[PDB]
């Protein structure tokens, strides 16, 4: 009642897109446990690696790398189908405990982070700082990766789509097709969301 | 949310 | 430098799970111009609602309905590929200015507010402090959401997946599937996530004769 | 992000 011991910055995953998904967010009072459910991002993905993050910033390279861990063995399975479960649960001691569970094979491995890790009271300011700083930089990042992101659907849906009616498709149009898709996925490893959402249209 |  | 005029609240669009997407975040100096891209929910789905919504909340319906229109004419495709742009543009008058438009058939609807709309001062306050007292709970609303849409995900992934591979589908399999979908989607109606997830669980548990 |  007097004082409340509570997590400095917020703690997450790196995500499809470079982003980071915050599964405790900042300034929540620890002994607390929160889980997400997440998949694969590739057709028959065999693993996930669990990159443990601490930062409020978007792009998961500025935040703190608390650790990585990889679940493998996961079942062939079309991409978004895989059912994996990060769960990241802070003792009292303020311990972290981050694990991943195949919500179907069962596997599940497990990355202990003692509180002493992290960043420290000064870049603990920085952070907080630098995330004001650049709140909106940030949000052009966001507004980028959830467009790359669903360029990235958009590539797959029509490559498959193809095969779905294959000889059904006339030369120029199936031709026409397989060519801008080469174009987009250049633009998705680009950062031009202008330049993205045109390459899509384009398809 | 899509792992890699 | 003596003044800003900025938005009070922030301002978006009522996407699936009934959450609500901010397309300009609270405290934007307003003259701006944000536009992202959507797509719809359903196969063949043929028109899009665009909700425009004011408000800190997770729950679009927790939120200032600013107004509301149909983007429709869009031509049948799987669900997921049709390309919408949703583009809320703010003049220095404090007007809004929301369209959304076809990012292919061209087609493109629109829907003007006057800055008299929206939250008073005092519904702002209300609207800032309600989000602080429930962030939780709101929190709460968010990851179940996020897995609720994701269930979704898996039940149509799961029910088209069926005719890929019919007769390949050996009855008690097949069969023990579409038992687990009719169980899922449910799932779905409701709100816990732990049981969504235990029903997508059990979908993913029945469904590996062809995983 | 989806729309209905």
């Amino acid at each position: 009642v007097l004082l409340l011991d509570v997590t400095p910055l917020s703690l997450g995953i790196e995500t499809m897109g470079g982003v980071m998904t915050t599964l405790i967010a900042k300034n929540t009072t620890i002994p607390t446990k929160h889980s997400q459910v997440f998949s694969t991002a590739e057709d028959n993905q065999s693993a996930v690696s669990i990159h443990v993050l601490q930062g409020e910033r978007k792009r998961a390279a500025d935040n703190k790398s608390l650790g990585q861990f990889n679940l493998d063995g996961i079942n062939p399975a079309p991409r978004g189908m895989p059912q994996i479960e990060v769960t990241f649960d802070i003792d009292a001691d303020g311990i972290l405990h981050v694990s991943a569970k195949d919500k179907n094979s069962g596997k599940e491995q497990k990355i202990t982070i003692k509180a002493s890790s992290g960043l420290n009271e000064d870049e603990i300011q920085k952070m907080v700082r630098d995330a004001e700083a650049n709140a909106e930089a940030d949000r052009k990042f966001e507004e980028l990766v959830q467009t790359r992101n669903q360029g990235d659907h958009l590539l797959h849906s029509t490559r498959k789509q193809v095969e779905e009616a294959g000889d059904k498709l006339p030369a120029d149009d199936k031709t026409a097709i397989e060519s801008a898709l080469t174009a987009l996925e250049t633009a998705l490893k680009g950062e031009d969301k202008a330049a993205i959402e045109a390459k899509m249209q384009e398809l | 949310r899509l792992l890699l």
